[PDB]
DNA sequence: GCATGCTCTACTGCTTCGATATCG
DNA sequence: AAGCAGTAGAGCA
DNA sequence: TGCTCTACTGCTTCGATATCG
DNA sequence: AAGCAGTAGAGCATGC
């Protein structure tokens, strides 16, 4: 109540302290929710009204640190205090529109605070939007894929996870009510076939073909159950051709092998009748990864062993 | 006290005349009528507006004699202005065009005024006609209506289209007619309204007629409405005993808007849900919150705080010993110049009233101050509260009034002098003569004041004094917008606002080429 | 510099006959010097309350200095003017103060030489700030203080030269040992009487300098120039009334909140809206809505025509008048365009007309720019700086309407009498000195609490008429001007 | 090969304080 | 917040 | 109904309070 | 506005 009353006063606090007050009010919401069954209700309004008046105002052009503070307060509070499109379908759409306005591709700036915070909040908390995550997807993937080429040493790595959880939480729903979606399924499938065959000039559409292939190998098995069997054969050929024919001496692409192994493993858990000629190449693969442990980074060294 | 304005609006067929593609007169008259009624409903004046709507298909009157008082329809009588009249002016997209005459609306307005007035009197009676002068006339009653308006005191003001005898916007303080608009119906209506207006009041019958160009952008509608002032009695002294009983009144001053923004709470639409508090909380530590009865009003001195709050300062303050309009001294040398005036008002000190020997003495005083540049230093106080002040009493020798005007003056704490560098004998920043002639071409192409009309008295383009105030206009139209359509977002600004505040066109076109000259010759700007 | 401060050291010569009455029962120069020092402090403690003011007596019997010399006693150190410093210092007034200074430090010794100027230099060197003025006020009466030893004279003029080198200047305010200025001696070697500036003339002033706005004037759309909009007549007034706790004698540090929504609780900026009532119907809006309905243009000046200096009547004014000057944060040459525009606007007596929006969101306002050419003289009577000047202009409901329909003519038997009267009352105006009664007596009344001498001090006000000296100066024509043509006659 | 360590200056904000609009 | 001079409501005759 | 104490009342002056460059 | 202070972040030299 002390730090909550200290923003219910008249003018003070030159915003690099109001940043920290908004951060403490959310981190306190994360740890130990025994007392705020009641008071954490109004803290939602205290975040949203301020983020509204900082977002939409034709005069008094917006403030930069207080956006970062209010967003990181919400991305600490939204654990254990969800309001999703199942039980309260208003504030969910409100926060969704607010983060969508917060992640638009500004170009003539440096100021990577609102991109980073909005991307991280969507990344960790992607699962709360269960009807408004499935209808803007070409624009969504285009702006996210724009920011996966953002050329920032801490924001490319912070945006890739957002892309990941976006794909993960759209997959579970397109598999859910099958055969009467029947167009979104076809759209992602016909954008995924051959996009691993892309003779690419980067490393990223490569990896996202890998990841979406290994993830959407699931929902083809309720409908087709033969493209899933063409899958992993196409996949293990298109991954064995990447390194076990050429230049294991000279290459620097050791950084996509966890994506490799997770993709092959997640289709291999759904497969049947593994063709018995490729498993002597799967077993050169995973021992190459067991060898390729000390040229890794911490943080990556844990999902690798996963 | 109470004011009364009656608005005649033509709805006749040629008033339902078409548009060439620049602007339309029926829309213009709608804008002017809604400007007047928004001022009246948003200033809370105790008055009445009435409508006389002539040119509709229908006929509504107690008496409608054949063809006269035909196409006479009433919608709202003399009433205080409200949003019903704005509904009547916004739900009038239909003309329903037919006209019998336009000389019947005046007599039926005078008749309904006189047969409706009982118990609720007025101190002015003003009727404004809005017609484009093409419908038929009838001079059946001329001298009896002239004597009825002369014995009932019904003053009237007349409004005409933009045709008096490049791209004309609304009016940009330039030529009113594009090329031509005079016909014989225009001629006959213009001369009959001219002769009734001279035979009512005289020379202003040729000058109290206004176009829709210069009625939006000027306050000529706002004449014979406002109440004068509060009569100020005081007494001027010279020396021992020159005790002139005197009247003072105010003059030009800063205008402020009277309404205030009441803070309410949302989702309830009542006021009483706010009870603000403040605590005089000496914490300086973990928090201690005290009651009132503890507070000494401490001042700052040198490097510390010194006590002793108020009844002692209320005793040992300055005793002000009464108001005064006294005279300190004089000066034949007019050495109070313009850049020292320094007040926020100006005070017309007029004369005496009521056995005006004192006033003829004051007119003798200013008729002695007239002949040479002799100034008068006068000390003023409103009351016991106001600090006393020095000021200058300028004389004012004019046509129907001989007055004195009081301005303030600085005390010697309110100056400061500070050395700035000289620009004549400056060896670095001296210009060139082609640069000087570029400036002179810019001036003589952007000049606004030149003498003409064969007697070489000065005529000025763009006189920046006659503009109505745009701030309360913009604010009041935005409020009527929001309380009319109760969810729409706010507009951008109107275009007749910038058609009011524009400089004229030919001066811009004349300056187009020397502005290119100054851009092309003067050196780079960052 | 803007945040620069000035400095003053009072060096008192209380040695041989200055502590004596000069065998004169008329005035004593020690009490005169301490009165002048008290006047300086007691003016600059509200005039210019941030400079540095020190008090140092020399020739004393004891010593107090950080190089540890003899006969030299510093008393206070370089700091603000303080009530403690003056309540400490006024214990040396009169003969009671003469005896108290005798017992407290003593008087009379073979005084110093160069070493006291060494003490002044080591007093100025310690201060870590930006000293802008370095002056020494010397209160002495002898004028050959080492007229028996020339080595001390040569060393004193050498050390004074090395104090002049680093930028220290002294102005010895001469006491009156011969009364009149008859000591036309040879003290030209050290220097770079009249005491009235130190005595009276500055009981209520201040010192400050800012710029108030830095805006840009655009002529067409592309020709921009940068002007600083200075303010030169500002209406000073009394300082804000600090709040204070009764017992612990400290500020109160108030705080403010809003609640009781027919539930109690506590509120935020967002829960509440702005509103208005107009007769019967109520409007509601947001704070951004009521702040955005007055939004026209961008900050700066917009050129909207030209006019010569003949239409504007000085019946017409609204506010004080500012002063625009060609600053230096657009280009090296905006000064030159302003100089050319200055020359042409002055010689063809034309004045600019502009629209002016002061800061980020204010409605626009019409101003008129009138030029001004500087005036200086032989002795640098810099009375005007060269530059342009704003005059404001009214719009619509500024000008009200009088009753105004009154016009009566008088008789011309009074004009010569009134010409003689106004030639009797004629004084050449002023340059300064018409000071403020309310602020002035507030200054004196605040002196009489932390200095608490007796009562409210002197409170003359130079804005009253003197009817007693007006009656005899005018003469007995008041009755004939009262009843030459017109009797009131009840 | 990019994984690290190291260095100088323009963008952001801080703080005092003088003015200004505005409320009571 | 704190007076202030016309404008009347009703005691007094 | 004729006179006056008095009970307002719009109407102005000032004094203190956030707002902002 | 007047001044100070920090520092983020892109640009100099050598490393499993």
């Amino acid at each position: 109540s002390k730090f909550y009353g200290e923003l219910a006063l008249k003018k003070k606090i030159p915003d690099t302290v109001l940043e920290k007050v908004y951060e403490l009010l959310g981190l306190l919401g994360e740890v130990h929710p025994s007392e705020m069954i009641n008071n954490a209700e109004n803290l939602f309004r205290a975040f949203l009204g301020e983020l509204k008046t900082q977002m939409t105002s034709a005069v008094r052009e917006p403030k930069l640190p207080v956006l970062a503070g209010c967003l990181k307060g919400l991305s600490s509070l939204l654990c254990n205090f969800t309001k999703s499109m199942e039980e309260d379908p208003q504030t969910s759409r409100e926060i969704f529109n607010f983060v969508l306005k917060a992640i638009r591709p500004q170009i003539d700036l440096k100021r990577y605070a609102v991109p980073s915070a909005g991307l991280r909040l969507f990344a960790l908390h992607a699962s709360q939007f269960s009807t408004c995550l499935l209808d803007n997807y070409v624009s969504l993937f285009e702006v996210l894929l724009k920011w996966c080429a953002h050329t920032n040493v801490e924001l490319k790595k912070a945006a890739l996870s957002a892309l990941e959880s976006f794909l993960k939480q759209v997959s579970n729903m397109v598999a859910k009510n099958a055969e009467m979606h029947k167009n979104k399924l076809q759209y992602f499938m016909e954008q995924f076939y051959g996009i691993i065959r892309n003779v690419d000039s980067n490393n990223k559409e490569l990896s996202i073909a890998i990841r979406g292939y290994g993830l959407f190998a699931g929902p083809c098995k309720v409908i087709n159950a033969k493209d899933v069997d063409f899958m992993y054969v196409e996949l293990i050929q298109r991954c064995k051709q990447m390194f076990l024919t050429q230049t294991d001496t000279g290459d620097d692409r050791v950084y996509q092998m966890p994506s490799f192994l997770q993709s092959v493993a997640s289709v291999l858990l759904y497969l049947d009748t593994v063709p018995e000629v490729y498993t002597p190449v799967l077993e050169h693969l995973v021992v190459m990864q067991i060898d390729s442990f000390p040229q890794y980074s911490p943080k990556m060294q844990l999902v690798c062993c996963r | 006290n109470k004011a009364a304005v009656v608005l005649c609006m033509d709805v006749g067929f040629t008033m339902s005349n078409s548009i060439p593609g620049i602007e339309s007169p029926f829309e213009q008259a709608k804008k002017v009528i809604t400007m007047f009624v928004q001022r009246q409903v948003f200033a809370e004046n105790k008055d009445e507006i009435a409508l006389v709507l002539f040119g509709t298909d229908g006929t509504d009157n107690p008496l409608s004699g054949g063809d006269q008082y035909q196409n006479i329809t009433v919608h709202r009588h003399l009433m205080l202005p409200d949003f019903d009249l704005l509904e009547d002016i916004e739900s009038k997209i239909q003309p329903g065009s037919q006209q019998a005459d336009f000389l019947d609306a005046l007599i039926v307005s005078m008749d309904v005024i006189q047969h409706e007035t009982i118990g609720k009197k007025f101190e002015k009676r003003h009727i404004e006609i809005f017609t484009d002068l093409s419908s038929r006339f009838s001079k059946s009653q001329l001298d009896i209506i002239i004597h009825s308006l002369k014995k009932c005191d019904i003053s009237l003001q007349f409004f005409l289209p933009f045709s008096l005898g490049g791209p004309f916007r609304l009016g940009g303080h330039g030529p009113s007619f594009p090329l031509k608009g005079i016909t014989e119906q225009q001629k006959e209506g213009l001369e009959i309204v001219k002769m009734v207006m001279i035979s009512l009041e005289g020379e202003d019958g040729l000058d109290e007629i206004y176009s829709f160009s210069e009625s939006l952008r000027k306050l000529c509608v706002f004449k014979k409405i406002e109440r004068h002032s509060i009569h100020w009695p005081c007494r001027l002294t010279i020396g021992s005993n020159l005790s002139i009983r005197i009247a003072a009144y105010k003059s030009i001053l800063q205008e402020r808007v009277k309404k205030t923004w009441t803070v309410v709470d949302a989702k309830t639409l009542k006021k009483e849900d706010i009870q603000k508090e403040t605590v005089y909380c000496l914490n300086d530590d973990d928090e201690t919150e005290v009651l009132k009865e503890d507070i000494i009003q401490g001042f700052r001195y040198g490097s510390d705080i010194v006590p002793f709050s108020k009844v002692d300062e209320e005793q040992m303050k300055y005793k002000s010993e009464g108001k005064c309009f006294s005279v300190l001294g004089f000066c034949k040398s007019s050495q109070v110049q313009r850049r020292f005036f320094m007040g926020n008002q100006v005070l017309k000190v007029f004369a005496a009233r009521d056995d005006e020997a004192a006033a003829v003495a004051l007119s003798s005083l200013i008729h002695a101050l007239d002949d040479l540049d002799m100034v008068a230093i006068v000390r003023y106080a409103y009351d016991k509260r106001a600090n006393p002040q020095v000021g200058v009493a300028f004389p004012h020798i004019k046509h129907n009034y001989e007055c004195l005007v009081y301005v303030q003056l600085p005390f010697m704490e309110d100056l400061r002098q500070y050395m700035f560098s000289s620009l004549k004998n400056s060896k670095k920043y001296a210009p060139t003569e082609a640069q000087l002639n570029a400036v002179d071409a810019l001036i003589d192409s952007m000049s606004l004041a030149k003498k003409d009309e064969k007697t070489d008295t000065l005529e000025d383009l763009f006189p920046t004094t006659k503009i109505p105030n745009p701030r309360f206009q913009r604010l009041f139209q935005c409020l009527l917008h929001r309380a009319l359509h109760p969810r729409e977002p706010l507009p951008p600004i109107q275009q007749h606002i910038w058609n009011m505040l524009n400089p004229p066109a030919e001066v811009t076109t004349k300056s187009q080429i020397p502005l290119s000259k100054i851009k092309t010759l003067f050196p780079l700007i960052e | 510099k803007y945040s620069g401060r000035d400095s003053l050291i009072f060096l008192v010569d209380a040695s041989k006959a200055m502590f004596e009455s000069q065998s004169e029962d008329e005035l004593t120069p020690f009490d005169m010097s301490i009165q002048c020092i008290q006047s300086v402090y007691i003016s600059k403690i509200i005039s210019s309350d941030r400079d540095l003011l020190a008090v140092v007596f020399y020739g004393t019997e004891k010593d107090k200095n950080s190089v540890n010399f003899k006969n030299i006693y510093v008393l206070q150190e370089l700091d603000n003017p303080g009530a403690k410093r003056i309540l400490e210092l006024d214990q040396f007034k009169g003969q009671q103060g003469q005896k108290r200074f005798q017992d407290m430090m003593g008087h009379g010794s073979d005084y110093s030489l160069s070493e006291v100027l060494w003490v002044c230099a080591n007093l100025f060197s310690d201060v870590q700030f930006k000293m802008s003025h370095k002056r020494i006020m010397l209160f002495t009466n002898e004028d050959n203080p080492h007229g028996n030893d020339s080595a001390k004279a040569s060393r004193a003029r050498t050390k004074a030269g090395d104090l002049r080198d680093t930028g220290i200047f002294l102005d010895l305010m001469h006491l009156k040992k011969p009364g009149g200025f008859d000591i036309s001696l040879f003290y030209r070697d050290i220097i770079s009487s009249k005491l009235e500036d130190l005595l009276r003339k500055v009981r209520a002033k201040e010192t400050r300098k800012r710029a108030l706005s830095r805006l840009k004037l655009k002529l067409n759309k592309d020709i921009v120039i940068s002007v600083g909009i200075y303010n030169l007549v500002q209406k000073a007034l009394k300082p804000p009334p600090i709040k204070l706790y009764r017992e612990t004698n400290e500020p109160v540090k108030t705080k403010t909140r809003t609640f009781n929504t027919s539930t109690g609780g506590l509120l935020l900026p967002s829960d509440t809206k702005r509103s208005q009532i107009y007769g019967s119907r109520q409007i509601i809006l947001e704070k951004e809505e009521t702040e955005e309905l007055k939004r026209f243009d961008d900050p700066g000046l917009m050129l909207m025509g030209f006019k010569p200096l003949v239409l504007l009547k000085k019946h017409h004014y609204l506010r004080p008048s500012l002063f625009v000057y060609p600053e230096e944060s657009l280009v090296i040459g905006s000064s030159t365009l302003f100089s050319a525009l200055l020359i042409k606007c002055l010689e063809k007596e034309v004045a600019a007309l502009c629209r002016y929006t002061p800061r980020r969101n204010i409605p626009p306002y019409f101003v008129a720019l009138v030029p001004q050419e500087e005036e200086l003289d032989d002795q640098k009577i810099q009375v005007t700086p060269p530059g342009f000047q704003l005059v404001f202009l009214p719009f619509a409901d500024d000008k009200r309407k009088m009753p105004f329909t009154e016009k009566i003519m008088a008789t011309p038997e009074q004009v010569g009498k009134m010409k003689a009267i106004v030639e009797k009352l004629r004084f050449t105006y002023r340059s300064d000195s018409f000071e403020n009664p309310v602020l002035q007596q507030h200054f004196r009344n605040l002196e009489a609490l932390a200095l608490d001498l007796m009562e409210p001090e002197q409170a003359v006000d130079l804005t009253l008429p003197k009817v007693e000296a007006m009656n005899k100066r005018l003469g007995s024509l008041v009755d004939e001007f009262k009843e030459l043509v017109y009797p009131p006659d009840y």
